């Protein structure tokens, strides 16, 4: 559960990203295809080349739904029920690879916006990357 | 932890550069801030309040070497890891009773750290070899629950 | 996050539990202990002998914050707030000892009312109490 | 594991009574409903839309003996685990790559379903027997990860 000031610092960290969006979360996206291979189960027929548009167009899906996420932060289970759909009913995704991607963003935003990511800021976005993973692994329709 | 010779130094040369006195004790004191609980093995260390409090503790910094160092000797021997760790080991696991989660969440930090603290030159690729470190790490130490 | 059916399968389980509470929550206490004797160090100061005095009054305010818990199945995080304080903020639990704990309040549950205990109410168990563990170990204030 | 001369005598005791056409079907079909995601590695099952449908699935009860008779395997030889699951570690972990955290729920399940059948037969220092053999279980399969 999300604290009020894990909200603002969520808020306002997360709306520093703007236009980077879909290159943070194609770069989040490739760090864990890297760092992680069994992630690409998920996948299989994605095209994973480094530049690969593919995964530029599924990094830019997957940021501008946590960038509604924080818009909808005391609403999420609602906001994002369709998503769970997709997640937790259609493809079954383990938690354990939401733990994994969670921390790959945290990683891309750490290395963009070095002066964003406080200790405060980080423990919020933490917090808020995994209240967003229980969502989309629950199933509640 | 068999890594691709590349891999072996593209990790001891960001190593290198690592400010020996700052980075441990900015790990560990991220570690107490992101997961709170982890306070409770470290009751003896005064005021760990609030982010500030933490990250301002001198025995987090001290500490956060001691962790560090403990790497370091990680780093040189990543053919013998559960030689290494052995006496950590028995410490975070038979005395200390630390659940070997909060091993990885650690070095999940070092690595959020380390990102910090190079940005742009942090790449996938460099980030890939450091996970495989880490776990190795992690696994070594949870090595007397296996 | 807890479906419909999730609310209603702990409501018509829980329900059930009535007189036999105290003896429920202090056998589930004793089945952690010994189980996953880590657990003891949070402990020091209660005697943990199987006939123990302290673990049966013990027993009896974790299994009542439960029933409190199903009453305000729809928002725990303002019913069980000085539960969060106590736990998340002043004994710093590892939530590692909340999942031991709901798996022994499962066994507890398994053993006494098998009747209840069907696939879709156990599945329904877990997720309850795990929504109750999340609430319990974060600092929201 | 390392049981006592009596955990060792309560586990066999409790074992015997073991219904070895059926307690694995409902550990395993358990699994399935409480923890949806593992689903996922049983497409080939067919029908797991509904708890009944898992439970009433003739692949998950045929399935199931042949994990219990693998836990049966363990209780046989709780000197010598790692290598009972050597060729299992290999299939769950290089093959399937099945997350270590699951089999520790489904070692759970099963002391749910434990429980279930023997009610009060099943005491805490039967099950504090069991939860050692059965994270002795996890812990052997889960050896190619470490
Ligand atoms: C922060 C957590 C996540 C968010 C916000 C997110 C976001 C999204 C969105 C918005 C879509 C659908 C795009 C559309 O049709 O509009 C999607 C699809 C998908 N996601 Fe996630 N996702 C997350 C985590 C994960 C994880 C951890 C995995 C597994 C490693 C995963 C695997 C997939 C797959 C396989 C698809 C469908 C891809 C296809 O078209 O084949 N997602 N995600
Ligand atoms: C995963 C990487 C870790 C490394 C490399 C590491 C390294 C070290 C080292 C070198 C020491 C000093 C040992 C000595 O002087 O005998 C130490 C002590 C200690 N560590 Fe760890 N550690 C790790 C994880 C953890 C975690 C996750 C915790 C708790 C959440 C923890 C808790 C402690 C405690 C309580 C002490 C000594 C108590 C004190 O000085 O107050 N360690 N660690
Ligand atoms: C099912 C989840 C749990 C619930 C509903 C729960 C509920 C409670 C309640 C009602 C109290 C009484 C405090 C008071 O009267 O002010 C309490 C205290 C306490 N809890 Fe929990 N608790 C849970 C899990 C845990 C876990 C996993 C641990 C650690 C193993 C833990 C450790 C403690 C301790 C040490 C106390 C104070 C005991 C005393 O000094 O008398 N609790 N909890
Ligand atoms: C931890 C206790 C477990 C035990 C003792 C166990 C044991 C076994 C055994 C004996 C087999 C048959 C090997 C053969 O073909 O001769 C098997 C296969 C298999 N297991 Fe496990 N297992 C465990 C946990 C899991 C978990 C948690 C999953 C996935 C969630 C899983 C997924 C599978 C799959 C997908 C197969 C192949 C079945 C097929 O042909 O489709 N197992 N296991
Ligand atoms: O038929 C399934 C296929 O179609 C879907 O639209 C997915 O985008 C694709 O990646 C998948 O393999
Ligand atoms: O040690 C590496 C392993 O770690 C975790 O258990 C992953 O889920 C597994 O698939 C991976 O291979
Ligand atoms: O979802 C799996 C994860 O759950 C815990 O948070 C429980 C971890 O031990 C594990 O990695």
């Amino acid at each position: 559960v999300l604290s009020p000031a894990d909200k603002t610092n969520v808020k306002a960290a997360w709306g520093k990203v703007g236009a980077h969006a879909g290159e943070y979360g194609a770069e989040a996206l490739e760090r864990m295809f890297l760092s992680f291979p069994t992630t690409k189960t998920y996948f299989p027929h994605f095209d994973l080349s480094h530049g690969s548009a593919q995964v530029k167009g599924h990094g830019k899906k997957v940021a501008d739904a946590l960038t509604n996420a924080v818009a909808h932060v005391d609403d999420m289970p609602n906001a994002l029920s369709a998503l769970s759909d997709l997640h937790a009913h259609k493809l079954r995704v383990d938690p354990v690879n939401f733990k994994l991607l969670s921390h790959c963003l945290l990683v891309t935003l750490a290395a963009h916006l070095p002066a964003e990511f406080t200790p405060a800021v980080h423990a919020s976005l933490d917090k808020f990357l995994a209240s967003v993973s229980t969502v989309l692994t629950s199933k509640y329709r | 932890v068999h890594l691709t010779p590349e891999e072996k130094s593209a990790v001891t040369a960001l190593w290198g550069k690592v400010n020996v006195d700052e980075v441990g004790g900015e790990a560990l004191g991220r570690l107490l801030v992101v997961y709170p609980w982890t306070q409770r093995f470290f009751e003896s260390f005064g005021d760990l309040s609030t982010p500030d409090a933490v990250m301002g503790n001198p025995k987090v910094k001290a500490h956060g070497k001691k962790v560090l160092g403990a790497f370091s000797d990680g780093l040189a021997h990543l053919d013998n890891l559960k030689g290494t760790f052995a006496t950590l080991s028995e410490l975070h696991c038979d005395k200390l009773h630390v659940d070997p989660e909060n091993f990885r969440l650690l070095g999940n930090v070092l690595v959020c750290v380390l990102a910090h603290h190079f940005g742009k030159e942090f790449t996938p690729p460099v980030q890939a070899a450091y996970q495989k470190v880490v776990a190795g790490v992690a696994n070594a130490l949870a090595h007397k629950y296996h």
